[PDB]
């Protein structure tokens, strides 16, 4: 019923691209961050299949946890329609990214698993995205089952 | 209002499902109801 996209520019400056798949004749559009801080407030009902854009800023305290960007359209009758998405922003050095991309390609070619399915094996072991002997023990149990 | 996307061109779906949601949208705007459930509740008691 929508798709929302988050594109980065620099340290804190991000860009919020969104687009709605159905039309609700709303009074306004309130885009909030984890129900706490309001990012975007526009007037009138947004058009269907039109990609709108807005520049937002997120500090370090918002990136450290997977946050949620909620898009609610408030009708004149008082009721609303809520639609959200949960983002996860990771930050890597160019040397650190190419070494972790080296692990992700060589493990996916050997085990014939999808990189998203390999991400679920890593994330279930530890919080950080890294491969150790505990991850490789669960890649065996995944391929065996 | 229809997007000219790759998903609208490849993904097969029922013609009868496309015809119902066109009829559900027209009834929802004339009676000025809340959703498609209130359309089905209105048809459950509509006599004539």
């Amino acid at each position: 019923q929508m798709d929302v996209e988050l594109f980065p520019f620099g340290g804190e400056n991000y860009r919020l691209d969104y687009k709605f798949k159905n039309f609700y004749n709303a009074s306004y559009l309130s885009i909030k961050l984890n129900d706490k801080r309001e990012l975007v407030r526009t007037e009138g009902a947004p058009q269907v299949n039109i990609e709108y854009s807005a520049n937002i800023t997120l500090n370090t305290a918002d990136i450290s946890q997977p946050f949620e960007i909620g898009l609610t359209r408030v009708l004149p009758s008082g009721s609303w329609a809520y639609a959200a998405a949960k983002f996860t922003v990771e930050e890597y050095n160019q040397y650190s990214f190419l070494l972790k991309l080296n692990k992700a390609i060589r493990l996916s070619r050997a085990t014939e698993l999808s990189p998203t399915i390999l991400e679920g094996i890593v994330r279930s072991v530890n919080l950080q995205l890294d491969i150790n002997t505990d991850v490789l023990g669960k890649v065996f149990l995944t391929k065996y089952y | 209002s229809m997007a000219l996307s790759q998903q609208n061109m490849d993904i097969e779906l029922s013609t009868l499902s496309l015809s119902n949601e066109l009829l559900l949208e027209s009834i929802k705007t004339e009676s000025k109801l809340e959703n498609y459930t209130k359309v089905m509740e209105m048809l459950s008691t509509f006599r004539p």
